[PDB]
């Protein structure tokens, strides 16, 4: 009858159109759909992890689910389609991946720390960078000094320690920057 | 409960332009 009964859906960073998209296939499902984050929400559709809701519930809502943006429409489509939808709801299918863009790069970490770091970032759905490049969004820094970090201060991008990296998988969101910076 | 957390993102202002975009090729 109405598979997502008692949830409630917002989004944040989605295209107007497929905001659209989701809030009416959502409702046809069952589902409220809120425009604000209220207090209510229980699933949060992300396009990015750099926004106001995102960090509030990164910050402060562990319980709300953070959503990639195909979770609504691949779920229509499978009960549009008549198929028969366990409890799951395909909810754990399609969790936005931890680092979803996140591009991480590392100085002053020896070996195999490195190797270690890299292995983890893939495998959360970021993006390792060997090189500091502008659109580098985590810079990992082993102690406050190099030509990696002082060019990650100069082009604002986060320098964090490696414990924002563990504690990002962790709790399965982007944690905020300052929350790790050095000294 | 419908207490607001955080506000819905805001439709941005149409903005002055000020750059028009080489010809696409
Ligand atoms: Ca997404
Ligand atoms: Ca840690």
């Amino acid at each position: 009858s109405k598979p997502l009964k008692g949830f409630v859906i917002c989004c944040t960073s989605i295209d107007l159109k497929q905001r659209t998209e989701i809030s009416t296939k959502a409702t046809k499902l069952g589902a409220a759909y809120r425009s604000d984050f209220t207090k209510d929400v229980t699933h949060l559709i992300a396009g990015d992890f750099d926004t106001p809701k995102y960090k509030f519930a990164a910050k402060s809502r562990p319980d709300i689910k953070i959503m990639s943006s195909e979770w609504i429409p691949v779920l229509y489509e499978s009960w549009v389609q008549g198929e028969d939808l366990d409890d799951g709801l395909l909810v754990d299918k399609h969790l936005l991946p931890t680092l979803f863009k996140c591009r991480v790069c590392l100085t002053n970490i020896g070996q195999p720390e490195r190797s270690r770091i890299e292995n983890y970032v893939l495998k959360h759905g970021g993006t390792f960078c060997p090189d500091l490049t502008r659109d580098v969004t985590h810079l990992i820094a082993g102690t406050s000094s190099g030509r990696k970090y002082e060019y990650a201060l100069k082009w604002k991008i986060n320098v964090v320690c490696v414990e924002w990296l563990w504690q990002s998988i962790q709790r399965n969101a982007v944690l905020e920057p300052q929350y790790f910076q050095l000294d | 409960y419908d207490s607001i957390l955080v506000q819905a993102t805001p439709r941005k202002s149409s903005s002055v332009i000020t750059e028009l975009p080489d010809t696409p090729i």
